[PDB]
């Protein structure tokens, strides 16, 4: 703006560091201390100016605010990223998020609180968790900060660093004895962030700290979040694990092959039938106790077919896709349980190819079944 | 989300 | 391959930023040596870069100039960075340093003679990275050191575009301050007005118009005001339909286009707005009883409730207390005056079937998915 802090704000944001003292020389303590406290709104962010020059990067800037003006390091605004709105943000919690390791560095050195929480409770750990910044990380955990501070859901810092893929923060809080069993609001644990989004290295390094298997809010194991995800390479990675029994490692297998089927962007036919045979064929290896499938009632939308229980009918379907897509179907709303989120959505993709098809029965009748499901 | 290489809403490109 | 582990050791300390560790392990070193281990292109989080690109991407200043003032590094070395979630391909130490906003860095690259209108994959400089950020102090010291202001990206996108679309006003103005043509069109036509006007991003509108920036109908047959309309960017509609350069069809046509979007959209669902808009159009259709703007109604479809838009105040004063068939008044109206083009009309269709289906009317909701699916062709 135009008055006096306006121009002392658009100096610190703008990085003119020579221009800022400039505007503040020869005044008095106490009107430098009120220009600096000014917190301004522009752009989207209300911040004041340690805060903006740290969110922007201008260590110069930092510096002579920090050293020569002695300006508050608890100040907070509200900073804006290109997808998100922060409030309660300090200029240590900006600096992390924004990856600016010289103020980073400044404003610890010189006091700042290094375990600042935003009003999503998130410290700037965990910003730099996110942002996959290993060298902020390890300065920031080398100077006291909470490894255990979680956000408003009990989201870890290994757990976004575990979801976001950088496999060297999961290292790097792994070995520092980061709790590896820690359970988010939806009960969800790393490995499950880690499952889901298809991280193989990451799902390694927590193998190897024995992340302990638990289910989530929803009743879902990492094995059935990596199924349901059609993230084959993590399912076979993982079933190498002591505590899997061969009734889960079944299930898994089954889940996989029946996702991989109505799975938009993931549909390989030939997986399918694939992890769906190899099932069968671990099912019926010992003829005297086969743990055979407890099946389910045949519904309408998927032609009455029921799901198959010998070999003999997988390889008897092996040829007929339509078949296939609705032994997905089938097999998914076995494993899911009928009441599951992400049960509906294989359905109506099925259903809109359907309709693409001109089948628009089939399409009706798939979609009648889904909407009862929602 | 849309690509950030085209911020037009009526386009139809692969994001 | 024993040169290969010292070459990812002065990767691993550019990277985070130990200056004095990375001054040592190249210190004295042969020419071919130092060559090797600054042109070693390490790949890590799904990133390829030198060490001079992953030190201009973190924001190490001590690393850069290091590397700058004492060993010769290629000033316009490429490699792959990942920001956020995209990711870019053939990109510079300086488009890294002004894409994440350091400016030290920027200035370090740029003093070292940078080629400050190196375009990437996508065609995009680093003046282009700065305005998708809005870092105004970048994009005047990029200005100022010669970088060219009319330089278009992959899809002919300019900076003022992405700074007009993002809501970067300062930015938007700046550029209008150095003669950027505020009516360059991307490769559909659309301009910078036309992103602006879909955000709501009311300043930045007033500044283009400011700058006598033209109303232009792009490839999907769109105006600025149209695509207010369609978006429901109420302001910018009001603020549009008082430029007087705008004729009495297309006034009648924002409205109506307003006020259907009003009723079906996700976030912007407002049924007073959605009548108040509709209502006022049909009432400017009938003011001259000798010459009345009638309106050429679509023939039924069954999706719709097989029902005919309003013709006239009385038939759409009938419906005003009729939620569901305010609902597919909205959907009739956005079909009549977007389905000529090329436009996924389909989202406010699917965002009805959806609210149908959460009420238990599975037979309606699969009627309007259907017909919305079958738009796409
Ligand atoms: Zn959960
Ligand atoms: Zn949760
Ligand atoms: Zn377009
Ligand atoms: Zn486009």
């Amino acid at each position: 703006m135009e008055g006096l802090a306006g121009y002392v704000y658009k100096a610190a944001s703008e990085g003119k560091v020579l221009t800022l003292a400039a505007l503040l020389l020869n005044r008095s303590e106490s009107d430098i201390r009120y220009l600096l406290g000014y917190v301004s709104q522009q752009g989207g962010q209300r911040s004041t100016p340690l805060i903006i020059a740290a969110r922007n990067g201008h260590a110069k800037v930092v510096r002579l605010l920090l050293e020569h003006y002695r300006v508050q390091t608890q100040q907070t605004g509200t900073v804006r990223f290109d997808g998100y709105v922060i409030d309660g943000a300090t200029a240590l919690w900006c600096a992390a998020g924004a990856g600016h390791f010289e103020v980073v560095k400044l404003l610890v050195s010189h006091g700042a609180n290094v375990n600042h929480t935003t009003v999503t409770n998130s410290t700037p750990l965990r910003a730099a968790c996110f942002d996959g910044r290993l060298d902020i990380v390890k300065y920031l955990v080398e100077n006291n900060a909470n490894i255990s501070i979680a956000n408003k859901y009990d989201n870890t810092c290994l757990m976004i660093a575990a979801y976001k893929g950088h496999t060297d923060v999961v290292r790097y809080l792994l070995e520092q004895r980061a709790d590896p069993n820690a359970k988010a609001h939806c009960g969800a644990t790393a490995l499950h962030f880690a499952a889901e989004a298809g991280h193989i290295d990451i799902v390694k390094e927590l193998i190897k700290w024995r992340a302990a298997i638990v289910v989530n809010g929803h009743g879902m194991t990492p094995l059935k979040v990596a199924a349901e995800s059609c993230k084959a390479d993590v399912v076979e990675l993982l079933l190498s694990h002591a505590d899997c029994d061969r009734r889960s490692r079944i299930e898994a297998l089954e889940l996989l092959g029946a996702s991989f089927a109505n799975d938009r962007e993931n549909y390989d036919i030939m997986k399918t039938y694939h992890y769906l045979y190899l099932a069968m064929l671990e099912r019926f290896q010992d003829g005297d106790n086969i743990l055979e499938k407890e099946v389910l009632p045949p519904i309408h939308a998927y032609g009455n077919r029921t799901e198959c229980r010998n070999p003999q009918e997988l390889e008897a379907i092996r040829q007929d896709r339509d078949a296939l897509h609705m032994e997905g179907l089938i097999v998914r709303e076995r494993i899911l349980g009928a009441d599951n989120i992400d049960v509906s959505h294989p359905i109506i993709y099925r259903g809109a190819v359907y309709a693409d098809n001109m089948e628009f029965e089939q399409c009706i009748k798939l979609w009648l079944h889904a909407l009862h499901l929602r | 989300t849309r690509t950030p290489n085209c911020n037009c809403k009526y386009c139809s490109h692969p994001v």
